[PDB]
């Protein structure tokens, strides 16, 4: 339902 | 919602999360932490989709590439297509696809490295043979690109000029089984291996892992870069589950070749860029190695679909690495029957040059140190 994706610097890049 | 340039990277993340966890992140709530360097990935997108870095011949010429951190096998950038006016989410990612022929980029990993590893050759100066030659147990000739033959030449010069005969003959001397085992240690498999695979990633299945993609080549070459250890391409660093659990992925490697093999391969592949076929990737300030690749059409294809005596190719390929990063670049058209021509054949190397410039500029680019077991002599490197 609510999955968050972070880059190598731990900053959000996607919300799926 | 998510940015467009990340579409390819996310698709692999989604696939890699459920391979390790069994959970699809689109149907289960979890926070996923990835290896993508956002700034580098944006720059890759800039190179593909603007005029700033590369002079493309037209807007349908395709580029797929993967950049890997050589110390851990973390995929730090990946873009499978350029100019895609059809926003379906998580479509075909060409960067992990193994259905295009990687041609001459197979030579270092299938032929010359194994020959050095298993001690078939002893130096980069070993006299190898570019003479009329048939695929072992057949009447089909192994042609060079120019239909000519250089004769008695050094190993180094063979790889550098990218001759076909010495490559195929080398595969015969290493042996098919021995070579298959070597390729497996570098993350590459075939259901069946044949002598044409000395100069081709062409395979029967490619349903899954069979053959070569920019992903697999990046990982394979990364071994040369780090003294001969293979790491599995990693897109995910850490998952935290809806129920508070956390699973961290540590990246452990496997010895794929002796450090001397790695070094010797690197030392030869340095010249591809300086004196050889890789000159559009050359950078005076950057210790880097690489191999070019130009696949070709079949007998059926030349006769029926390709009409020209100009130099053409379905696929143009580069695979290079520095001390820190490894990059494999595939170029071509969606329809393989649209041939690369003139300037289009230089894209692959220029895309590499541009991305590598970005990644290495500002650091102290270290060269490779000649390891215990090898010694220098003139242009070449010898064993003990
Ligand atoms: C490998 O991909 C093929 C083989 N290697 C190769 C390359 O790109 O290294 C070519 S292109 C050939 C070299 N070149 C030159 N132009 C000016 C002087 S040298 C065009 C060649 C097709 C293998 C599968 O045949
Ligand atoms: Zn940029
Ligand atoms: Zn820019
Ligand atoms: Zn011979
Ligand atoms: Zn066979």
């Amino acid at each position: 339902t609510s999955s968050k994706i972070y880059d190598n610097k731990n900053q959000l890049i996607a919300d799926l | 919602n998510y940015p467009a340039y990340m579409d390819n990277y996310l698709k692999e993340v989604i696939n890699q999360v459920e391979e390790e966890t069994g959970y699809n992140l689109l149907t289960t709530g979890m926070d996923v932490y990835t290896n993508v360097d956002q700034e580098a990935q944006k720059h890759l997108w800039d190179i593909y989709n603007t005029d700033e870095y590369v002079a493309y011949p037209d807007d349908e010429l395709q580029v797929a590439s993967t950049i890997v951190d050589v110390s851990n096998g973390k995929v730090i950038a990946q873009l499978g297509a350029r100019h895609q006016s059809s926003n379906v989410s998580f479509g075909i990612n060409q960067a992990v696809e193994t259905n295009r022929d990687w041609g001459s980029t197979m030579k270092p990993i299938t032929d010359y490295a194994p020959a050095l590893e298993y001690g078939v050759y002893d130096s980069t100066a070993t006299i190898v043979h570019d003479e009329p030659y048939n695929y072992p147990g057949t009447n089909t000739p192994v042609y060079n690109w120019d239909r000519g033959y250089f004769g008695n030449i050094t190993l180094q010069y063979a790889l550098q000029q990218s001759r076909n005969v010495p490559a195929v003959e080398t595969l015969n001397k290493v042996g098919l089984n021995r070579a298959k085992t070597f390729l497996n240690g570098l993350g590459i498999d075939y259901p069946s291996i044949h002598y044409s695979n000395a100069i081709s990633s062409n395979t029967t299945e490619s349903d899954k892992k069979y053959g070569a993609s920019s992903e697999k080549m990046a990982a394979a070459y990364a071994a040369f870069a780090n003294g001969g250890t293979y790491y599995k391409p990693m897109y995910i660093h850490k998952v935290v589950f809806s129920d508070g659990s956390e699973k961290e992925f540590s990246n452990v490697g496997t010895r794929a070749m002796k450090e001397t093999t790695a070094y010797m391969m690197t030392d030869m592949m340095k010249t591809v860029l300086s004196y050889g076929t890789g000159q559009n990737a050359y950078l005076a300030w950057l210790p880097q190695a690489g191999k070019t690749g130009t696949s070709n059409y079949t007998d059926e294809e030349i006769e029926n679909h390709i009409k020209t005596s100009q130099f053409v190719a379905p696929d143009e390929l580069f695979a290079g690495y520095t001390r820190k990063y490894s990059m494999a670049v595939w170029t071509g058209y969606s329809n393989r029957l649209t041939p690369l021509v003139g300037n289009g054949l230089t894209v692959a190397a220029k895309v590499y040059r541009s991305m590598m410039t970005y990644l290495s500029e500002g650091s102290n680019p270290e060269d490779w140190n000649i390891p215990e077991g090898l010694y220098r002599n003139g242009e070449f490197v010898f064993k003990n």
